[PDB]
RNA sequence: UUGGCGGUACUUUAUAUCCAUCUAGAGGAGCCUGUUCUAUAAUCGAUAAACCCCGCUCUACCUCACCAUCUCUUGCUAAUUCAGCCUAUAUACCGCCAUCUUCAGCAAACCCUAAAAAGGUAUUAAAGUAAGCAAAAGAAUCAAACAUAAAAACGUUAGGUCAAGGUGUAGCCAAUGAAAUGGGAAGAAAUGGGCUACAUUUUCUUAUAAAAGAACAUUACUAUACCCUUUAUGAAACUAAAGGACUAAGGAGGAUUUAGU
């Protein structure tokens, strides 16, 4: 059951009782790639409308 | 302990009942391994026990078991290119006999309690009974 | 899905790409995501008795509790602040005097010859 | 720029605590094991440690050991020198004290003798040591050159007249050859219930193996696995090398012999069968005949087995079409 | 979160397929078999094919339960040649070691 | 077959030399970080069931298995309410009761009852429990009590047994009043918190209390209801207030138990100790003997947990033992603890470590250093790491047996159990090692224990600005110096007792002066009287003209001699 | 400032040598440095190197010890367990003494693994063996019965044998194979009309 | 050229332990197996099954003793009963390990439905085999 | 003054090795299969040695990533202006490999020189020394050897793989994402590999590779094509197997080339 792995570690890492190297590796990423304007756009808001 | 001892240490309750008990004629215990350390020390300490205990046993080797399977080395093409694996298993069968069912069990319970990781146990208890009592007598 | 997740140590060598075909016959650098992170705390703020928070308080035997919002968001700028703090000091750095010139070699102090076999300093 | 450690060198202080710490768990192991620790042995050790440390590693440097610390250690890394510096041997400062000490004393022997002034074969089969025994034997590593003008100062002695002194010097550099028996290890003759002598040996040709019983009295009846011979082997190359056994040594005719044979195809039984009658039939020959078996190839098993396929081509020496370019 | 959208479709095939297995069952021993009518049986043929395409099980394929590769798979334990590979050459299956012989 | 491994620590804790308990205090916390990790985990698995619900064990395994305490049955029924009560919510199930009331539906008497269990059990409070109490007039357990249309003997008895345990003595008296009005029959459980109720209040009268307690037990006759163990227990509990009159009571109604046949278990015998062995007692001068006469009643018998105060009667004879000083009857109380498994009755944190602290502490004294120490290498670590106090007693020991050379290893024990930097240990094996004279080779042995004593003022010093080395140390580890081989060590303590400003003893300024005689050294003896002129010690002037005639002096030596002299 | 704990001395220097030593492993447990001691070393040694030391050692804890199985402790152990045990009749000496008073043979297996589940499916089979001698059948039986049973006789040995896996649980294949022993028997002494046309 | 499970050379400054040292090749032979289960004997089922229990309890002891780890785990399986052998730097506080212990053991025998047992042994530093 | 460079020869050393020698093949026919080309509304990657039954120990639906049509827009998870992406770059990488290669080298710490751009050997010895990695040894093929596997460093080919998985940078977010249905076709084409046949050392039958009785050139040998039946798996035969007839070509293959001690 994948779903109940990725959840139950999610949930973990959120209780500080899990570190995941992967998921802070990626979080600074977005954080970095934020900062630089390259972030995700909003739903509906598009660059094509 | 020096000097600090138990006294009166307490023992478990075995209450003799009034059925009769099973009677094994043979009791085939294979048990198998990927090391064969680990059943020499297991063949000696289930012989050791079975003689402590006035248990009948014998021990031999079946031939070990090797299977082999092949694999693509790379993740992308280059198909000649393979690595192979493979997996032991060693056996160690311990033929004991004429034994009681109250004899095979706790026998068979300190045997499988004390089974090292890595190992499987195949026991195969041959039990003798009387005839049914309707095949004793043809009846028409 | 949660097998499909690498350590830091094999992500950042991916990232970094230092051992590569270009690399060695012709920037990225390497952060420590670990270094700010202490056993026991995570995100939702939660406190546990005898990882993050004192396990006895005032001869109180502790129970488990969260973090008010407005308490976690301090916690949460707090951290926020000596990692850009510690970003400031990695930053800042203790320039050493030039030689002859600022680009040359010639005249620059290297410290003094290593200790010798017996602690002869 | 160096992170790798030196190489360890052991004091002699660590070394005599490495032999306490040894003689405790000799007391240990030997209470463990419900034994006497006054007897206790090197022997019992390692038959314990295999019970209480089972390991199936293949290489036995991997396994757990519990040795007695001269074994383990190298026999001399001790220091050289005491407390105020001063080296121990007078050769110290050679960097060789130990082969240097050697041919210091061979090289007074033979000057000795040469001054003071029979067959020289005193001692036969036996060789010069080799380098390895020689550097075990001083404990410190020896060059090709080093170990050539060593012996060359021996064989020197051993030319010159040699008291008993020199005799026993030499010895300790001469090892006796391996001595491998190529003989045929006789069998045994047992009696059956009739009383008739008869002799079996075992044999294996491929993936066939043979036992056959031989009689010491026959008139040349053959039975494979209670079969007639001609019926059992309809083809002629089969028989004939059954008949190679017995023609050779012209005793067609005058044994009887049983066979039972299990495996391979016809060829394989038949020399499997080959193998067992001639290794059987030497209990019933003189020791000159058992050599001329040997001898033309009838006592040694056949090392020819099928070889395994390798992946990525076509057979164990095959290799795929190298397509064309 | 599955590996991906195929081994999703996947889980749900194998889920679906479970849920009409006795139906299967029941109505495909009528065709089967030459016992029966044949107006029954070419009846039980079309409520076979009415069900839901999902409940098929040879729509079921066998990926990698980590990376859901599609072939390359070992069926013993359900991992594709190259994630086999990583546990196995690490000391991490129980038993398995390279062959030499 | 197997015994405890006396070189190991308990079960509990984890074997590796980093996770060992050093101290009393690590080991509690030890025991309270695993259970709040357990906590932890239970907290996680009953928060997201949704993910601890695939079960893979055949057999089942149930207690394996997320925990649901919260009622699912969403309908008003009586049905729904039984689910409450069953669950033990308090507050829902009154308002689903109430709920049930208005709209006016049947409840059955039973049912009814099984409220008035929870909501008198628990005084009107939610059980109490962990995540993230008298008696009220006005509650819902009497309003519920009230509105019942039909009352049964269960229903009043329930009342009276919440009321006590909630310490409302006075209420449930009358409650029982109303019983016997309606005629109908309470339990043994009622009689038995009657009993707790009568005791508890203060009666002016004993003589009065006593007949009206019994009264309790005549009714239980008259009623046809047999007393239980917790019955008697309840009585001699009770019994404890009034230490001189409540002896010729107490053994009487241990003779009735007999007769009866309730067999006395260990919590009734440690009431009747409490009331015959005073802690607070002043007559010491004759002591009962009856302590004597219940272990032998006692010698070999195996008890299992029958009683609540089950564990207080090992520690509570042990202490008995010690206040008579009687090492035999140590010996028969502790062999009563290993007969069968009664070591499972020992005590709990708190009387587990008074049990053994009583026992070692008792067996120094009395007993034989051999045995002495047979039994220190048993009991520690593996029963109990003891206080600082115990190695006290086990120096003090050592001291009385003239086995001083031991005082060295003892001290290598101490630093395992947290005792390093222990003040008063640290004065009491420096004193006993430097109190007399010693062979050279023991003099040597207690000289590297002084060093390493010396190593941990040291090291605190470091820590410590604020630091003070107490005078009575700096002499003896000074001393241990000297006589040991390490003179030199010993001068440069010297200045250590002016840098702390600590007064030289006239007794070891002349020993030092002793030692430079023989080494002939008159610059190190005229070191000596720099510092007693520090000082101003009146002895200076005369440890001065000493070294005159000890050494030769030279005209140099003469004139800074007499610069110190005039100093 | 930050105060590192420091680790105590391992215990087994507190360890005499005439210890009991079952106490120190009285169960199976992972080898444990600081509790066995002894000075052995496991690992391939590098050049000019020692096998590496027990502290620390992979190689000693991925081993399956056998420290708490020792001869003194299977002797101790053994001691206890012979209450358990029940006697066997001595008048059963011989194998062919059993088939006498006992010819019918219930073969049953048991399987250990490691796992969560205890479930196996091979659990399940049972296998009868009688001789024909041992069953008291006329001329005309003992043809009809061989006849009945095909393959399951064995002429050689003169065995029956009864395999029943078909049911769920062990203890119905058993009672089955015993059902179908008692209607082969009882059917082979019961004559058919048609069996006269043979 | 072979690139799996090799540590490859440095300069003679990279501390590799004896495990790292060892390529697949010296498997059975110089070094031993981390997981003892029964499932890949001949004639056993459940490979699959135990091969992933053995992934994830990887995963989730490195994350909760992030970066307390000297050496790779060693998991033992007799019975229904789990036993995870773990080599632990002593960085953490004494108290911290006996929190991560109860956490980590109760967690687990709940979302496998065995016994599962923690046994960790504490060095006072990574173990170094060989300077490569 | 070092290095490089040769289309350099001679002399050794070995190589199923250039040639020579040996055996069975390939190149011709029929088929199976990969690739290119042509071509389709209709994938992708590998594509001199070191691609071409290669990723696939495998595509009727599924697989699937492709094409057409219709449909969904917080759209797997505890939370997230987020989910998701087989979108571009293997010339950013990890991971796992090919190649030289069972070739013999790569890297670091010291010491020495009338200065070092570099070098550092002499054995009856003249400045080199002492540790690593590879080779060797050891282990595996359950005696022993041999053999076979395994092993084979640093580099070379920006070699292969963003489509095993992960991932840097850039890009899509009512669409480059998700889902359903139906399709993903063929060849007077070239080419790689395999299969079978061309027969008499053969064909058919019984046995069994023993022996025996028949067949033996126009269809005798000879179709794993097409076509026609039946059975197997499946929901679906478009797949596989077994018979049936039908039978065409093929008569041992030009240069040239592959493997084997
Ligand atoms: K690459
Ligand atoms: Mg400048
Ligand atoms: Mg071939
Ligand atoms: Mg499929
Ligand atoms: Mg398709
Ligand atoms: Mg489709
Ligand atoms: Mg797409
Ligand atoms: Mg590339
Ligand atoms: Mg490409
Ligand atoms: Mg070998
Ligand atoms: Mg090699
Ligand atoms: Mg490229
Ligand atoms: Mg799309
Ligand atoms: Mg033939
Ligand atoms: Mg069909």
């Amino acid at each position: 059951n994948h779903n109940t792995y990725f959840a139950l570690m999610g949930n973990l890492r959120f209780l500080g009782l899990y570190r995941d190297e992967h998921q802070d590796f990626k979080d600074e990423q977005r954080r970095l790639k934020k900062l630089r304007g390259k972030g995700k756009p909003r739903k509906g808001e598009g660059k094509r409308a | 302990l020096h000097v600090d001892v138990p006294k009166d240490v307490t023992r478990p309750t075995i209450t003799t009942s009034d059925e009769p008990d099973t009677l094994y004629k043979r009791l085939s215990i294979l048990v198998k391994a990927h090391d064969r350390a680990v059943l020499d020390s297991y063949e000696y300490f289930a012989v050791l026990a079975a003689k402590e205990l006035g248990i009948s046993i014998k021990v031999h080797e079946p031939p070990r078991k090797i299977e082999r399977f092949t694999l693509l080395k790379s993740v992308h093409i280059f198909k000649k290119h393979r690595v192979q694996y493979e997996m032991r298993t060693l056996y160690r069968c311990l033929e004991l006999k004429h034994l009681t069912g109250s004899t095979a069990s706790v026998y068979l319970e300190y045997i499988q309690r004390n089974l090292p990781e890595g190992v499987a146990m195949e026991v195969t208890k041959t039990q003798i009974q009387q005839l049914p009592e309707h095949i004793k007598e043809p009846m028409w | 899905s949660f097998f499909t997740k690498l350590t830091a140590e094999e992500l950042w060598k991916g990232a970094l790409a230092e051992t590569g075909a270009g690399a060695r016959k012709g920037k990225k650098k390497r952060k420590d995501l670990n270094r700010g992170q202490i056993i026991g705390e995570g995100r939702s703020g939660f406190l546990w008795p005898g990882l993050n928070v004192p396990l006895i308080k005032s001869g109180v035997v502790q129970n488990i509790g969260q973090r008010s919002k407005e308490e976690q968001q301090k916690v949460e700028a707090t951290m926020v602040e000596q990692r850009e703090e510690w970003d400031r000091k990695r930053k800042i750095k203790v320039k050493r005097e030039r030689g002859w010139s600022g680009n040359t070699w010639g005249g620059v102090s290297i410290g003094p010859p290593d200790p010798g076999p017996n602690g002869e300093t | 720029n160096v992170q790798a450690s030196r190489q360890e060198s052991y004091t002699e202080d660590f070394i005599k605590k490495q032999i306490e710490e040894f003689n405790i768990g000799k007391r240990h192991l030997a209470n463990m094991m419900g034994e006497d620790p006054e007897t206790f042995a090197e022997e019992d050790i390692d038959r314990a440690i295999a019970y209480l440390f089972p390991s199936g590693l293949f290489e036995k440097r991997a396994r757990p050991m519990m040795k007695h610390p001269e074994h383990i250690f190298p026999k001399q890394r001790a220091t050289q020198w005491g407390e105020d510096g001063r080296p121990f041997h007078f050769l110290f400062y050679t960097g060789k004290q130990s082969y240097y000490s050697l041919m210091h004393d061979v090289y007074g022997k033979v000057m000795q003798l040469e001054k003071h002034r029979a067959e020289s074969r005193d001692l036969i089969g036996s060789r010069w040591l080799i380098k390895e025994e020689l550097e075990e034997m001083l404990v410190e590593k020896l060059s090709d050159e080093d170990y050539a003008q060593f012996i060359r100062l021996l064989e020197k002695l051993l030319t010159l007249p040699c008291g008993p002194a020199e005799e026993e010097f030499v010895q300790r550099f001469r090892r006796s050859v391996t001595i491998q028996s190529k003989k045929q290890l006789i069998e045994p003759v047992q009696y059956d219930e009739q009383g008739m002598a008869f002799s079996t040996s075992e044999g294996r040709r491929k993936s066939a193996t043979a036992q056959a019983v031989v009689y010491e009295h026959g008139s040349g009846k053959i039975h494979v696995n209670g079969v007639d011979y001609l019926i059992y082997f309809p083809i002629t190359q089969d028989r004939e090398q059954l008949m190679f056994p017995f023609h050779f040594l012209d005793r067609l005719e005058r044994h009887d012999v049983t066979c039972t044979v299990s495996g391979g195809g016809r060829s394989a039984q038949a020399g499997a069968i080959r193998l067992a009658m001639a290794r059987a039939l030497c209990s019933f020959v003189t020791e000159d005949e058992v050599e001329w078996m040997r001898q033309a190839g009838l006592l040694t098993p056949d090392p020819r087995i099928r070889e395994r396929k390798k992946p990525g081509q076509e057979g164990a020496r095959r290799k795929f079409t190298w397509k064309k370019r | 979160y599955y590996v991906d959208w195929r081994m999703l479709r996947d889980l749900k095939r194998r889920k679906m397929a479970y849920e009409y297995a006795d139906e299967r069952l029941r109505i495909n021993s009528l065709r089967k078999n030459t016992i029966l009518p044949k107006d029954l049986q070419e009846m039980a043929g079309d409520e076979i094919a009415a069900l839901p395409r999902d409940s098929c099980p040879v729509r079921i394929r066998n990926r990698c339960v980590m990376t859901s590769r599609p072939r390359g798979v070992k069926r013993r334990w359900r991992l594709s040649r190259i994630v086999f590979r990583h546990l196995a050459d690490h000391g991490l299956l129980s038993g398995v070691q390279r062959a030499i012989w | 077959t197997v015994n405890r491994d006396p070189t190991a620590a308990p079960y509990v804790f984890h074997d590796d030399p980093y996770l060992i308990p050093t101290s009393a205090l690590e080991s509690r916390s030890f025991l309270l970080a695993k259970k709040s990790g357990e906590t932890a985990a239970k907290f996680i698995i009953n928060s997201y069931p949704k993910y601890f619900q695939k079960d893979i064990a055949e057999p089942h395994i149930p207690c394996l298995m997320p925990e649901y305490f919260e009622p699912q049955i969403e309908d008003v029924s009586e049905a729904a309410l039984e689910e409450r009560i069953r669950l033990r919510k308090v507050r829902a199930s009154v308002d689903m009761f109430d709920q049930l009331l208005q709209a006016g539906t049947t409840v059955s008497l039973e049912t009814t009852n099984s409220l008035l269990d929870l909501l008198c059990y628990y005084g009107d409070q939610e059980p109490p429990a962990d995540y993230p109490g008298p008696w009220k007039a006005q509650n819902n357990a009497e309003r519920i009590f009230a509105l019942m249309p039909e009352k049964n003997a269960r229903s009043y008895c329930t009342m009276i047994r919440g009321m006590v345990k909630h310490r409302a003595y006075a209420q449930a008296l009358n409650v029982y009043t109303e019983l016997l009005n309606n005629r109908l029959s309470a339990d043994v459980y009622t009689f038995n918190a009657l009993i707790e109720a009568k005791t508890f209040i203060l009666n002016e009268k004993f003589e009065e209390k006593w007949n009206d307690i019994l009264d309790l037990l005549k009714h239980m006759v008259a009623q046809k209801v047999k007393p239980n163990l917790q019955t008697f227990n309840t009585i001699l509990k009770g019994l404890r207030k009034c230490y001189s009159l409540g002896r010729i009571p107490a053994l009487q109604i241990l003779r009735e138990m007999k007769h009866i046949g309730i067999e006395p278990s260990l919590a009734t015998y440690h009431h009747i100790i409490h009331l015959f062995y005073p802690r607070d007692l002043s007559a010491i001068k004759m002591p009962s003997l009856i302590i004597y006469d219940i272990m032998n009643e006692l010698e070999g018998r195996t008890f299992s947990p029958q009683d609540l105060d089950d564990g207080r009667f090992f520690q509570l004879a042990m202490s008995v033992c010690s206040s008579l000083r009687d090492l035999e009857l140590a010996y028969q109380v502790h062999r009563l603890l290993n007969t069968g498994d009664n070591r499972k009755l020992v005590g709990h944190d708190p009387l587990r470590k008074v049990y053994y602290s009583k026992f070692f502490s008792l067996i120094c004294s009395l007993e034989q250093i051999d045995v002495t120490l047979k039994w220190y290498k048993d009991l520690i670590p593996s029963v109990f790491l003891p206080h600082y106090q115990i190695f006290i007693g086990l120096l003090q020991a050592l001291d009385v047996a003239n086995r001083l050379e031991l005082v060295p290893q003892i001290w290598k024990d101490s630093k395992e159990y947290s005792h390093t930097f222990r003040d008063a240990l640290r004065e009491e094996v420096l004193m006993l090692m430097a109190r007399d004279k010693h062979p050279p080779e023991l003099q040597v042995a207690f000289a590297d224990c002084a060093a390493d004593i010396k190593s941990t003022y040291e090291d605190q010093s470091a820590r410590q600005p604020a630091f003070d080395w107490p005078a009575n140390p700096l002499q003896y580890i000074a001393v241990l110096f000297l006589r040991g081989g390490r003179s030199q060590e010993a001068w440069k303590m010297l200045e250590l007792f002016k840098k702390h400003k600590k007064i030289p003893r006239n007794e070891l300024l002349e020993e030092f002066m002793d030692t430079a005689k023989a080494s002939g050294s008159t610059a190190l003896a005229i070191e000596v009287v720099k510092l007693a002129s520090a000082f101003s010690l009146p002895i200076g002037e005369s440890l001065a003209q000493r070294v005159v005639m000890d050494f030769t002096v030279d005209p140099e030596q003469k004139e800074a001699l007499g610069n110190l002299t005039e100093l | 400032r930050p105060m590192r704990r420091k680790a105590l001395p391992p215990r087994t220097e507190k360890m005499d040598t005439d210890q009991d030593w079952p106490s120190v492993y009285p169960t199976a447990a992972p080898f444990k440095p600081s509790a066995v001691p002894l000075p052995v070393r496991m690992g391939y040694p590098v050049k000019k190197g020692v096998p590496m030391a027990k502290e620390g050692n992979l190689e000693l804890l991925k081993i399956p010890n056998f420290l708490h199985l020792t001869p003194v402790a299977i002797k101790r152990h053994c001691a206890a367990l012979k209450d358990f045990c029940t006697e066997w009749p001595a008048a059963l000496d011989s194998d062919e003494k059993c088939e006498e008073h006992f010819p019918v043979e219930i073969d049953t297996a048991d399987y250990v693994s490691s796992g969560p589940s205890i479930r196996n499916p091979k659990a399940r089979a049972v296998t009868l063996r009688v001789k024909l001698s041992s069953l008291n059948l006329d001329n005309h039986a003992k043809k009809k019965l061989i006849k009945l049973v095909g393959e399951r006789y064995c002429k050689a040995t003169d065995v029956l044998t009864i395999t029943t896996d078909r049911c769920p649980l062990k203890r119905q294949n058993y009672d089955y194979a015993v059902y179908l022993l008692t209607v082969l028997y009882h059917e082979s002494w019961k004559t058919e009309d048609w069996e006269n046309s043979k | 050229k072979n690139r799996a499970a090799r540590v490859r050379v440095a300069k003679g400054n990279k501390p590799v332990s004896y495990e790292e040292a060892h390529a697949p090749h010296y498997i059975a032979h110089r070094k031993g197996w981390l997981s003892l289960h029964t499932g890949n004997l001949d004639g056993e089922d459940h490979a699959a099954e135990r091969t992933l229990e053995d992934v994830f309890l990887r995963k989730f002891m490195m994350g909760t003793f992030p970066g307390c780890l000297a050496d790779q785990i060693v998991l033992k399986r007799r019975a229904n009963q789990v036993d995870i052998c773990a080599l632990v730097l002593r960085q953490l506080p004494a108290h911290k390990f006996y929190f991560l212990v109860g956490y980590s053991e109760t967690l687990l025998s709940h979302f496998y439905k065995c016994p599962v047992r923690l046994h960790l042994q504490t060095v006072p530093s990574k173990v170094v085999y060989k300077y490569i």
